[PDB]
């Protein structure tokens, strides 16, 4: 493709400048504005043990050394259901 | 989006560096950037090879496209031969340090 | 009802030396065919076969461990 | 005094003191995970950081005040930079090649089927989507600091660049949420394995890459770099770049077509 | 500027060669005897 | 390659000494780990 | 299994196993050949006081030691990939057994019938009853029906293992989570060992693998005395 | 902020014979020996618990 | 003066010489550790306890050989000190991040010894597959501490190619093309580009283990739907590329050494020696799962890995051929060097077809972790890559030292060496045939004459490898400096003398272009 827009023969800084305010913050901006409105928590995943998850062969080195780096107890549950 | 305030070469460039930017200018190669152009290489036009020092090896390419370098010393005084094809090769000492 | 069985025969749909998934499809079959025949008045003769072609293949610890997982609630495979 | 236009570098413990310092990270994360203490990962950490402080520095030292780098030198800095990259991508592949086999061939006890039954994906068309655009957008940004540069535009440079860096770290922050939003761990599956390893080491070039830029950014308040001669700044640029690249391989493998 | 020429350019002295000997015999040495003092170290715990 | 002659040339005597000394550096250090594998076992 | 001062294969019990006796000594030929060749012209070289240090043409024999070598690894490929069609063809089999490695000893299912099932160890060196060979074998063997296509599958259930009959022709490595298969075929009713042909540990060396293949009637009453 | 670095040129191309390492001032100095001390520290230390770490533990 | 040359170098030369020394011991670790593996087997019954602390000694043993000694002694040390010295250079690119290259591998080693120190350590083969490998089977730092030596292992070979590809493309006179740089610098850089490809790929697939081992992830685990395979692919894929990162810089070596001492001033069919090489690099790359045709892949997939090992034949076989017409018509003077280097061009031939055998998956079947494929490597490397070394060794000596070596006991050495290690390994052959397994501590009966013997050739090398500590003690002994070196016209790295100066090539050499 060629994209759409227009140029090609008046290039340089100015050119890209325009880019990044124009089209690249433009559509940052969209994208913040779409994800900060579909945002609010998705109701939690009914717990199953499932043997293929929650895998422990071998205690965290930290912690309790059942509790992963970025848990959330929200959403992450233990090998033994939910946490409180 | 054409300001100022970024610093050039020429303003300040240094060391060994400018040296090189210096002496490309004027059309001198002191720290051996270009390939020398060869000569008929004949006894009373031979390659004139700038050294500082006594001695200096000369590598001879023989025919174009020869994969095979030949490596030899060549010292201060009367101008020597390739031991593989006899072009001749006279050293030609400083300048380069002024 | 079309034995005389002696073992599973070639299936072309798992033509090759990782007979992986031979084992898991055939023993899924089943109990699909098992699920949905008595949940709808019908006879379970039908499913027959399938079962004798994870009985054959199957490791006898998978299928151990797969009916514990199955009554346990915690069987992966869509039934 | 020699006469060619290569750079014969002054003695330097860096080598050493960086050597050793990998044995300690080593020796401290094997400790870590055995028998539990991090008193030696730290000593590691704070060497290493120490060596590359100063081994940097004399690379500046060496190239802006004392003036080695010739058009020579820097050539073959650019060949150096290019294959480390390249060793980079190839890395990379390692951890793809992990998530297509995985995912192509889903055993029996994830359910014979992608995602895993129980793994509940991300959606493509909210953060990830944002992180995406982020990115790409910093691209722009980062070509328009070097277009500025060579056109010897300092409030621009800066100004492009400082952009770029806000890009990198608003990236960081987003996906650090999603990380702790998300409903699934490292342990749970090779779901989980494939997708935190990948997404973490990429998410570790992310940090570097800024970190590096914010280098050039400093560099470049201290008026270091020239129109023409900046090759700190390309490298950054290149290594960008590949970060922004990386990410978008992410984006259509594991995020889109894995769930 | 640094020492050159014939047994100037190595970490390790040849001036006397007993004494070098001994340096080889010692460098060499443990590298062929660390092994059999590993097996060794690997059999008295049980 | 044409060498000049010995600075400190090696008698057969001389080195006589250096391989025997060379070759015991090897042989014994091994030896007493190899001769006790019985009293490492059954201690 | 293999008897003292052995150079090459053990007998070929399976006619699978004879092809490959004839593929290796037609591809032994080559080699034999080849390193004959190369030893002659060496020694060519260096037996003659004859000089010729200027320049040699390198475009023109170039080609020949290019198409030759070319040529001759067709006549090997030809019946390798041929051999190698031929052993995972298609066979409908009469009988499906599984084998389950574990650390340090190899488990045997026969379940088309029943769910008759056993274990199998290594006979210590020190229980062997004089004739009985140190390090082959198994207290339970693998009982089979001679001149009928069996179905071998082959996983593990900790380490990796690999399960090798070189008088068959047969080794299939044993993966956890994996059901590799091979085809089973003896011509020859008898006694035939093999062993754990990957590593695993401690006890690796010591877990060996030995088939009995006897008439279809014995095997049947085999099964029934099991259950 | 102003162009600094026509001065630093000149100090680092200062003919005091120091290494580029050192030649900044004093500050390197110690920086360069804080450095290594730990690196042999930490050296020692890794050593020490290979040491530990060989023999098992009621 | 001695911590600023030796601690903190930025000088090609004695950093060569530095990777040597490394080399050097080394090699004693390894060639003790081949001996307890050959002790072992050299009478029936067991000696050691079982095959876990056997099995720490030949995992040890491949490791010490492949990563600390074959590869310092060719890439780091006669790699650094030739490379420049041919091409004309002053130094390489990167000096100080070449040193740093170096004293990576001390403290890689010290963990690899580490690793079998602790626990039962690391007695899994030098694949380390799992599950094997896993923290189940395999608990405690054991195998972490393998993880990381080659990890440190993995990135001091890395800065290493990208250093030798960035110089020698860089730093050669204006005039000179690629094309006429001598036949081992192309081997070494080839050889930088595999190791440039192969090792990252190496080092996810270690990172991903030590991921499983620690971190609960479960990538080779069917547990969390993992598989044990996919570690074989990502081994593998690197595991091939290495074995001729291992042989290649000896294609080199060995190209040098016959033609210096046949008396030609260049080897028959440069650009076809150049190809071969490229094609045997790129062709490495392709074939991969020609270790895992008992894996259970499917038969076209065998099918293709079979025929696409076989090619590499060709290029290969250019290459003989090419070092024998290099011969034709010489002034052979029987050197040392020469004698390392024909033995290289018969036995490598030998090693090689071994390798065509293997290449038949059908074959494969029953070859497979048996010791026929011990005999097939042992070749290529034990008088392969190793006589390519000693030849190396012996031929430039002298230029390294500015002592020259006594020919009559190098002779010697050659002669001893020579029977030994055929005595070794020629009867593994038979071993593998008959049915003898790999990774065993004791076989059963029948295989005990043919193993009897091996160990006896195992002590044979032994002796030669004592022998030559003691010649190149002697040379410093003796101290016979460099007179006049042969043929300085057409091999540039003669031509500043024995030892050359810290400093070469400080004002550059004169080309013409033409
Ligand atoms: C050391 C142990 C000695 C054992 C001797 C065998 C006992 C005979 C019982 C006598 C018993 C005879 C009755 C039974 C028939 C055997 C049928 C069989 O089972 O068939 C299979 C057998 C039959 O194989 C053979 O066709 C004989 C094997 C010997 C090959 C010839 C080389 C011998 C050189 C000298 C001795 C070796 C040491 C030097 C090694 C040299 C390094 C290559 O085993 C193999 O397939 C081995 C494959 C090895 C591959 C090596 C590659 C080729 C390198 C040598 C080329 C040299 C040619 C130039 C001409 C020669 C130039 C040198
Ligand atoms: C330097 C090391 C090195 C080199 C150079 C090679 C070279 C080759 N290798 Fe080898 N190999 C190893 C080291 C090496 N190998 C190691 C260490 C293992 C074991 C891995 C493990 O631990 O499991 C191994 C294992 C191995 C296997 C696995 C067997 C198994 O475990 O089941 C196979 C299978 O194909 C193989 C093939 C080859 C081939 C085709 C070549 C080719 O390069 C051969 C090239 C040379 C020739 C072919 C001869 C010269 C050519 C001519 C004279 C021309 C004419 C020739 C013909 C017409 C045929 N190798
Ligand atoms: C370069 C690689 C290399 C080298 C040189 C060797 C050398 C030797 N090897 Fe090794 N070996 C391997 C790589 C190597 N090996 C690998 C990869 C495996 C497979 C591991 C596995 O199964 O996981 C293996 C496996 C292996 C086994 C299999 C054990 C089993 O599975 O049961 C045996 C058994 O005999 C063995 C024996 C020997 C012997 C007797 C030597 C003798 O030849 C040793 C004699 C010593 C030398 C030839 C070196 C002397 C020279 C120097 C030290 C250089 C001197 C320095 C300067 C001049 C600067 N090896
Ligand atoms: C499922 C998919 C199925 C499809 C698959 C099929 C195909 C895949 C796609 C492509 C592959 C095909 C062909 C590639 C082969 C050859 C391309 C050759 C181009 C080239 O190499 O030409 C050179 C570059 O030219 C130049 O500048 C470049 C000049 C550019 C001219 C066009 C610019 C003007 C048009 C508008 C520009 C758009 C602006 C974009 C920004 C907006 C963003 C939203 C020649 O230099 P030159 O003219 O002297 O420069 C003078 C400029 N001052
Ligand atoms: C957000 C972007 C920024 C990420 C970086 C920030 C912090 C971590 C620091 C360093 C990480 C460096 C590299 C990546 C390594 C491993 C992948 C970790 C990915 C990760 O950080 O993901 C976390 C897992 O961390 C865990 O457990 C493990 C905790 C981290 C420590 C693991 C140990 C380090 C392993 C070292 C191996 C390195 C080998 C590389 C070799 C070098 C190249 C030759 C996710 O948490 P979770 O609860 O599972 O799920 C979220 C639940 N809602
Ligand atoms: C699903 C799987 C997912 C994985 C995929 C992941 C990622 C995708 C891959 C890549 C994208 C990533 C990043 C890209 C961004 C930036 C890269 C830097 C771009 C750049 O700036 O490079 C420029 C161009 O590079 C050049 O030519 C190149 C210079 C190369 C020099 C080194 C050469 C050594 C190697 C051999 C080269 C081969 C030569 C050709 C013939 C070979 C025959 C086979 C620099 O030019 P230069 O060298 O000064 O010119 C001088 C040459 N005369
Ligand atoms: C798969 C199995 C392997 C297959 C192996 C088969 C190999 C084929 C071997 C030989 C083919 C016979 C050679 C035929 C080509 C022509 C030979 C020739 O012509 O030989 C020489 C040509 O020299 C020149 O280029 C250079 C010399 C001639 C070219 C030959 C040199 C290389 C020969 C290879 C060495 C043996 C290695 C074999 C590899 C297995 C003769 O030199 P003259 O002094 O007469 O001329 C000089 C000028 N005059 C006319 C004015 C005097
Ligand atoms: C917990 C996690 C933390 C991880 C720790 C790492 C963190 C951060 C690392 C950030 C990288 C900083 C690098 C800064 C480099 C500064 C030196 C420099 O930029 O050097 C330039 C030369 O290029 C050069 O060597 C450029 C040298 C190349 C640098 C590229 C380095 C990439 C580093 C990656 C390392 C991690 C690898 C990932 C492993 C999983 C200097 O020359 P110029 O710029 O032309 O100036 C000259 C003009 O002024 C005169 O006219
Ligand atoms: C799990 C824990 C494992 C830990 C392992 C960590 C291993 C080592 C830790 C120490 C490494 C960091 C220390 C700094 C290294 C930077 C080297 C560097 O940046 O050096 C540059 C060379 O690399 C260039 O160009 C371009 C190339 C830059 C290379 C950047 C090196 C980063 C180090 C990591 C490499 C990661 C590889 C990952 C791929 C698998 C400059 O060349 P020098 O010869 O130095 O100077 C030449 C002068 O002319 C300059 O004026
Ligand atoms: C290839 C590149 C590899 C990159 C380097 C690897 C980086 C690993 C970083 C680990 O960092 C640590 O993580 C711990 C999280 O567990 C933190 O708190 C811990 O520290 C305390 C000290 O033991 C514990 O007792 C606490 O409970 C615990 O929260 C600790 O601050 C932090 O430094
Ligand atoms: C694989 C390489 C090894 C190959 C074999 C090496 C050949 C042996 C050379 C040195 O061996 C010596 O052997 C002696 C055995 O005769 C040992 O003495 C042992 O026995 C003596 C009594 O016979 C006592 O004096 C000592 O206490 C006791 O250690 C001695 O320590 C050991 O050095
Ligand atoms: C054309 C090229 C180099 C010529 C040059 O620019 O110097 C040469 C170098 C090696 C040659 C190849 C090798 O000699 C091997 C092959 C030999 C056959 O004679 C032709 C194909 C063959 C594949 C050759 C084709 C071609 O002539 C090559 C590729
Ligand atoms: C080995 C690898 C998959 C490894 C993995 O499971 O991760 C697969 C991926 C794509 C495969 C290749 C492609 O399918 C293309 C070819 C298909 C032919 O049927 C066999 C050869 C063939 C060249 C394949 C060989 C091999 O099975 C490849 C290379
Ligand atoms: Cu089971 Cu080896
Ligand atoms: O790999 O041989
Ligand atoms: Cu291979
Ligand atoms: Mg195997
Ligand atoms: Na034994
Ligand atoms: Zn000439």
């Amino acid at each position: 493709a060629s994209a759409a827009k227009g140029d090609h023969g008046g290039t340089g800084a100015r050119t890209w400048r325009f880019l990044t305010f124009g089209l690249a913050l433009p559509s940052v901006a969209l994208c913040t504005l779409n994800s900060w409105l579909h945002s609010g928590h998705r109701e939690r995943p009914a717990f199953i043990p499932y043997h293929h998850l929650r895998i422990r062969t071998k205690p965290f080195s930290w912690g309790d050394g059942n509790h992963t780096f970025f848990h959330n107890p929200r959403v992450n549950p233990l090998p033994t259901g939910y946490e409180k | 989006a054409s300001g100022g305030g970024v610093p050039t070469d020429e303003e300040q460039a240094t060391g060994l560096e400018r040296e090189v930017m210096l002496a490309a200018r004027k059309g001198q190669d002191p720290y051996n950037i270009l390939a020398p152009k060869a000569t008929s290489g004949t006894k009373e036009d031979p390659n004139l090879v700038p050294s500082i020092t006594n001695k200096r090896i000369v590598g001879c390419i023989c025919e174009e496209d020869n994969s095979t370098v030949i490596w030899f010393w060549l010292h201060k005084g009367e101008a020597q031969r390739c031991p593989s094809c006899g072009t001749h090769y006279k050293l030609v000492p400083h300048q380069l340090a002024h | 009802k079309i034995k005389n069985y002696q073992t599973a025969p070639f299936d072309s749909r798992f033509p090759n030396q990782n007979q992986t998934r031979n084992c898991w499809q055939n023993y899924l079959d089943f109990h699909r065919c098992e699920k949905a025949m008595t949940a709808k008045g019908g006879d379970v003769s039908v499913c027959e076969w399938y079962r004798r072609v994870y009985k054959s293949l199957c490791p006898i610890s998978w299928v151990s461990t797969w009916d514990d997982r199955r009554a346990e609630g915690t069987f992966p495979g869509k039934i | 005094h020699q006469t060619h236009a290569y750079h014969m570098v002054n003695p330097s413990p860096w080598p050493l003191t960086g050597a050793l310092s990998a044995l300690l990270m080593t020796s401290g994360l094997t400790m870590w995970f055995h028998f539990n203490s991090m008193t030696l990962l730290m000593i590691g950490l704070t060497t290493n950081m120490l060596t590359m402080y100063q081994w940097w520095r004399d690379v500046i030292r060496e190239s802006t005040f004392q003036g080695h780098h010739t058009p020579a030198v820097q050539k073959g800095l650019r060949y150096g930079m290019i294959l480390f990259i390249i060793s980079e991508v190839l890395f990379f592949t390692g951890f793809f090649w992990a998530f297509y086999h995985s995912s192509l061939a889903p055993t029996p006890e994830l359910g014979g089927c992608w995602p895993p039954t129980g793994i509940h994906p991300l959606n493509p068309l909210e953060v990830p989507l944002l992180n995406t655009s982020v990115l790409l957008a910093s691209g722009v940004s980062i070509t328009w600091a070097h277009h500025s540069l060579m056109e010897g535009d300092r409030k621009h440079m800066l100004q492009a660049l400082f952009i770029t860096i806000t890009l990198g770290v608003y990236f960081t922050l987003l996906q650090a949420s999603e990380y702790y939003e998300a409903p699934f761990t490292i342990s749970d599956g090779v779901y989980g394995s494939t997708f935190f390893v990948a997404t973490g080491f990429h998410g570790l070039h992310v940090i570097i890459g800024s970190t590096f830029l914010i280098v050039c950014f400093f560099r470049q308040l201290k008026f270091h770099f020239t129109s023409n001669h900046h090759f700190g700044f390309e490298a950054a640029a290149w290594y960008w770049h590949f970060v922004d690249v990386v990410w978008l391989f992410l984006y259509v493998s594991i995020y889109w077509w894995g769930s | 500027h640094y020492e050159e020429g014939p047994g100037k350019n190595i970490p390790f002295s040849v001036e006397n060669k007993w004494r070098l000997l001994a340096m080889m015999t010692l460098f060499f040495g443990s590298g062929f005897a660390a092994p059999f003092f590993i097996v060794r170290h690997q059999l008295l715990k049980k | 390659i044409t060498a000049k002659p010995a600075k400190t040339p090696t008698s057969p005597k001389e080195q006589a000494i250096g391989l025997s000394v060379t070759f015991l550096s090897f042989l014994l250090p091994a030896g007493w780990v190899l001769y006790h594998l019985d009293n490492y076992k059954k201690s | 299994m293999a008897y003292p001062m052995q150079l090459g294969f053990q007998d070929a019990t399976s006619p699978i196993m004879e092809e490959l006796l004839h593929f290796h000594d037609h591809t032994l030929m080559i080699v034999f050949l080849i390193s004959s060749l190369v030893l002659y012209i060496i020694s060519l070289m260096l037996t003659t006081k004859l000089t010729h240090t200027s320049t040699m043409d390198a475009q023109e024999v170039e080609t020949i030691w290019t198409i030759l070598p070319a040529i001759i690894l067709i006549l090997i490929a030809l019946p390798s990939l041929r051999i190698l069609y031929m052993m995972d063809e298609i066979n409908n089999p009469s009988l499906t057994v599984k084998t389950m490695g574990h650390q340090w000893y190899w488990s045997y299912e026969y379940t088309d019938y029943e769910d008759l099932s056993f274990d199998s160890y290594m006979i210590p060196t020190s229980e062997l009853k004089p004739g009985e060979l140190r390090l082959l074998e198994v207290d339970n063997r693998v009982v089979l029906p001679m001149e009928m296509t069996i179905r071998m599958l082959v996983s593990s259930e900790d380490v990796l293992h690999s399960w090798a009959v070189p008088s068959l022709g047969l080794k299939t490595d044993a993966i956890p989570g994996r059901l590799n298969q091979t085809t089973l075929m003896s011509s020859r009713p008898g006694l035939y060992y093999g062993q754990c042909s990957e590593i695993c540990g401690s006890n690796h060396s010591f877990m060996p693998i030995v088939l009995e293949l006897v008439p279809l009637k014995y095997f049947e009453k085999w099964s029934a005395s099991m259950l | 902020f102003e162009n600094r670095v026509a001065e630093k040129q000149k100090l680092f191309q200062e003919d005091n014979g120091l290494p580029v390492h050192l030649k900044g001032g004093a500050t390197d100095n110690i920086l360069y020996r804080v450095t290594m001390t730990l690196c042999l520290g930490g050296t020692l230390y890794s050593l020490y618990c290979l040491g530990w770490a060989s023999f098992p533990h009621k | 003066m001695f911590i600023n040359r030796w601690l903190f170098s930025t000088n090609h030369k004695d950093i060569g010489t530095l990777y040597l020394l490394f080399g050097a011991w080394a090699g004693m670790v390894g060639t003790a550790l081949s001996l307890l593996i050959r002790a072992e087997l050299g009478q029936p019954g067991t000696l050691l306890g079982d095959d876990q602390i056997y099995n720490v000694v030949v995992t040890a043993h491949a490791f010490v050989m492949i990563f600390f000694m074959v590869m310092p002694i060719m890439i780091g040390g006669f790699g650094n000190w030739l490379v420049p010295l041919m091409i004309g250079a002053p130094d390489m690119a990167f000096p100080r991040m070449n040193n740093m290259s170096f004293w990576l591998l001390p403290p890689s080693f010290l963990l690899l010894l580490a690793s079998s120190m602790v626990e039962a350590g690391a007695g899994t083969g030098w694949t380390v597959y799992p599950p094997l490998a896993g923290n189940l089977a395999h608990a405690g730092a054991s195998v972490d501490l393998t993880i990381f030596s080659l990890h440190l292992a993995g990135v001091s070979s890395i800065l290493g190619a990208i250093n030798f590809i960035t110089t020698i493309i860089n730093m050669k006179p204006p005039a000179m093309s690629q094309y006429q740089t001598p036949l081992f610098v192309w081997s070494v850089m080839i050889t930088a580009v595999l190791l440039l490809l192969s090792l990252p790929v190496l080092a996810a697939g270690i990172t991903m283990l030590l991921t499983d081992r620690n971190l609960n992830t479960t990538f080779f685990d069917p547990a969390g739907g993992g598989d044990p395979i996919l570690y074989q692919h990502l081994f593998w894929f690197f595991g091939h590329p290495e074995v001729y990162i291992l042989i290649l810089p000896g294609f080199g070596m060995i190209s040098h050494i016959v033609t210096y001492y046949s008396g030609k001033k260049e080897p028959f069919g440069y650009m076809g020696m150049v190809w071969a090489m490229m094609s045997i690099g790129f062709l490495g790359f392709i074939v991969w799962a020609h270790h895992m045709f008992t894996v259970g892949m499917d038969v076209d997939t065998r099918a293709y890995f079979t025929s696409a090992t076989m090619i590499i034949a060709i290029p290969t076989g250019v290459k003989v051929f090419s070092w024998l017409a290099t011969l034709h018509g010489g002034n052979i003077k029987w050197s040392p060097a020469m004698m390392w280097a024909l033995g290289f061009i018969f036995l490598f031939t030998v090693g090689g077809l071994t390798g065509i055998v293997l290449a038949n998956s059908s074959l494969d079947i029953v070859l497979h972790d048996t010791y026929y494929v011990v005999a097939h490597f042992h070749y290529v490397l034990s008088m392969g890559a190793v006589f390519a070394i000693m030849g190396g060794f012996v031929h430039w000596f002298p230029l390294f030292s500015g002592y020259t070596l006594n020919d009559t006991w190098a002779k010697i050495h050659f002669a001893i060496m020579f029977v030994g290690v055929n005595m070794t390994f020629f009867p593994q052959h038979f071993l593998g045939l008959s049915g003898m397994p790999r990774r065993y501590s004791d076989y059963p009966d029948a295989y005990t004459m043919w193993n009897t013997i091996s160990s006896m050739g195992s002590f044979i090398s032994l002796t030669a490898v004592m022998l030559m500590v003691f010649i190149i003690w002697e040379a410093f002994a003796s101290k016979r400096e460099v007179l006049t070196v042969d043929l300085t016209t057409t091999n540039l790295e003669w031509l500043n003398g024995c030892p050359p100066p810290y400093h070469t090539f400080e004002e550059p050499t004169y080309v013409n272009l033409k």
